[PDB]
């Protein structure tokens, strides 16, 4: 009931460039009164799952830090963005913790991220030697070695670049179309509350 | 279970409201879908995502989801708005729960065809197939909604476009098996050990989303229905 | 630039014997040598890959060795039907396969399949259009390379299209650049090859082959010496079309 300066949710949900899945562009939503009713006026969403909290009771809760990471993911891979899920884009690109307290918002972007010849600017990691820890990020493009012969930094017959493209085309059926995902998180570990509701 | 007034009424020209309450597991966490079924026809989707309507539904129908309850506002009802309106939500217990039906009584292309029915010798089995033509079958999900004669809608099974996930109701779990064939454009439902309480029409409902309603909990809705196959399992 | 030269030219060894085949290399290439066998008329078949590992199906009498700038194929057993031309192939330059003039050995002195189409006289209407339809492996997770073989001249490189994963880009050779264009139709699982501005020297037998498996996840646990590694990550040649010329 004392809204002063709403958080820039329109700078997170309504943006022209969304990063790849191995990048996050995490934004610290802080030092501003958060009105969680503005998220419903940006676009028609296709997935809205709040793990731990309630979408209606989000307005009357205080937190120490709210984060908002965004990335473009395939349609068949939205089901992997969930606490305790295994998969290609859930073990090597984005691992949500099993104690996740937040919301995962996903919506289609076929009219903005699909050119007739396919857009190869959205890259995804296929495999690593290990699995990512919760909330970890890898931008290293070290060439993979699928064989017994060492690879001296050149993509060859057995040496592979770790990042592959999606190739989003408008003719692909629903499932291979771009889906922009904005995962909201909340922290209350040890800090004063600075991100409250309209109050 | 979604509680709903069993019968509402109104005069032609006034706006009536049909409420539908629910727990924090179905409406509070997911979206509400309102349907309309004239006497002797198949249901049609009115409002999805609690505030959105397809092209066919006029603007007179309004929706609103305030907390864990929903409301269907029919502004200026005509003589043709005399039917039973149902609510729909996806409970987090992996089941599609319907309402009870509200008999609104006034005081004044894509084709889904299904076959396979008859007496089932209550303890036998029966095969149900649903033909499909003209909506990119591999992209939309499929459903199975049966309705006893004179009763409400009951959800049976669901299968996503990929076919990986498949959910069943608690009363048809372990006895029914759903499947799809993307090459033949057909939806199958194998019924085994049919009991005396499985007499219904078994509509074949085509969903508008791709994934199951658990992952896409803000887009699901049964757009195109079909003419059900009245099974008559009896002695 | 890496020229591979075979030392023997025509081995007339009788069966019940041995056989030796050498191969030099200008630049020091690692264990990226693949020996091919080509019966007259048929398509090349891979005998040894990685210069030490044998294929899945061929007899064990093909032990090859060598690494660096000198390789050796030693058929140290009898030659029942070893009458064929034995080529070599380097893969140091991954998109630039270069072969070598093979040796002609004489006697004395499978659901994966990709067929081709398009051929005949081309001098009138100097624009051909080839095709290559796959029927086994899931077309889309592999790159597709093209090779041509002039009449009694040996194998050559044309170009290739990378898989949808690593960009749909292309990389042609020097003699087919600016004229030959390769494109894919992954929805229909068919690869194409345009032949605009046809010349007289393009009268070869063209082949479409597979390339590296874009999915290195499955290629991790597999040892690069077994039958499962050969089935997923290795070239699968097809039949051959023809192009002609006139006045």
């Amino acid at each position: 009931p004392n809204i002063t300066n709403l958080c820039p949710f329109h700078e997170v949900f309504n943006a022209t460039t969304f990063a790849s899945v191995y990048a996050w562009n995490r934004k610290r939503i802080s030092n501003c009164v958060a009105d969680y009713s503005v998220i419903y006026n940006f676009a028609p969403f296709f997935a809205f799952k709040c793990y731990g909290v309630s979408p209606t009771k989000l307005n009357d809760l205080c937190f120490t830090n709210v984060y908002a990471d965004s990335f473009v993911i395939r349609g068949n891979e939205v089901s992997q963005i969930a606490p305790g899920q295994t998969g290609n884009i859930a073990d090597y690109n984005y691992k949500l913790p099993d104690d996740f307290t937040g919301c995962v918002i996903a919506w289609n972007s076929n009219k903005l991220d699909s050119k007739p010849s396919g857009n190869y600017n959205y890259l995804y990691r296929l495999f690593r030697k290990s699995k990512l820890k919760p909330f970890e990020r890898d931008i290293s493009t070290e060439i993979y070695q699928a064989g017994n012969k060492p690879c001296n930094g050149v993509a060859g017959s057995n040496c592979y670049s770790p990042l592959q493209s999606y190739g989003f085309r408008p003719t692909y059926g629903v499932g291979h179309q771009p889906y922009r995902v904005v995962v909201l998180s909340f922290e209350l570990l040890h800090a004063p509350a600075t991100v409250c509701g309209p109050k | 279970v979604l509680t709903q007034p069993p019968s509402a009424s109104g005069t032609p020209g006034q706006r009536v409201t049909i409420s539908c309450s629910g727990s924090s597991s179905n409406i509070g966490s997911n979206t509400v879908n309102w349907y309309q079924q004239l006497p002797g026809t198949a249901p049609k989707l009115l409002i999805y995502s609690n505030n959105q309507r397809p092209s066919g539904v006029p603007d007179r129908f309004s929706g609103s989801k305030s907390g864990t309850s929903a409301s269907l506002a029919i502004s200026g009802l005509q003589s043709e708005d005399e039917a039973d309106y149902y609510c729909a939500a996806w409970d987090d217990s992996l089941n599609w729960v319907f309402g009870g039906g509200t008999k609104l009584t006034v005081l004044g292309e894509v084709q889904l065809v299904e076959s396979g029915g008859g007496v089932v010798q209550p303890g036998g089995s029966l095969r149900l197939s649903c033909a499909a033509s003209g909506f990119r079958f591999d992209d939309h999900a499929m459903h199975w909604v049966r309705q006893a004669p004179g009763k409400g809608l009951e959800w049976v099974s669901v299968i996503s476009g990929d076919g990986g996930s498949t959910y069943y109701a608690d009363s048809v779990k372990g006895r029914f098996s759903i499947s799809r064939d993307d090459s033949k454009n057909s939806l199958y439902l194998q019924m085994n050990s049919l009991r005396t309480e499985d007499t219904a029409l078994y509509y074949c409902a085509k969903d508008r989303s791709y994934g199951p309603p658990d992952v896409f909990n803000y887009e699901y809705g049964m757009d195109v229905w079909g003419q059900g196959t009245t099974v008559t399992v009896s002695s | 630039e890496i020229v591979l030269t075979q030392s023997p030219a025509t081995l007339s060894l009788s069966p019940g014997e041995r056989a030796t085949l050498s191969c030099r290399a200008s630049q020091s290439v690692s264990s990226y040598l693949a020996w091919y066998q080509q019966k007259p008329g048929q398509a090349p078949r891979l005998l040894i890959y990685d210069a030490s590992n044998r294929a899945t199906g061929i007899p064990a009498r093909f032990s090859g060795s060598g690494s660096g700038t000198d390789f050796t194929l030693t058929i140290s057993s009898l030659e029942p039907e070893d009458f064929a031309v034995y080529y070599c192939q380097q893969r140091s330059n991954w998109p630039q396969y270069t072969f070598g003039q093979g040796t002609k050995l004489e006697i004395k002195g499978s659901e994966v399949q990709l067929v081709e189409s398009g051929g005949g006289l081309v001098k009138p209407g100097r624009s051909l259009r080839l095709s290559c339809t796959a029927s086994g492996f899931t077309f889309g997770d592999y790159a597709m390379s093209w090779f041509r073989q002039a009449p009694g001249k040996g194998l050559e490189w044309v170009g290739f299209i990378r898989s949808k994963a690593y960009g749909g880009t292309t990389e042609y050779a020097a003699s087919v650049k600016g004229r030959f264009t390769i494109s894919r139709d992954d929805s229909k699982s068919i690869a194409y090859l345009q032949m605009n501005s046809l010349k007289t020297e393009d009268t070869a037998v063209y082949y479409c082959t597979r390339d590296r498996y874009a999915r290195y996840d499955i290629l991790t646990g597999l040892s690069p010496a077994g039958a499962d590694y050969f089935y997923y990550a290795m070239d699968v040649w097809g039949q051959g079309t023809t192009v002609t010329v006139s006045s």
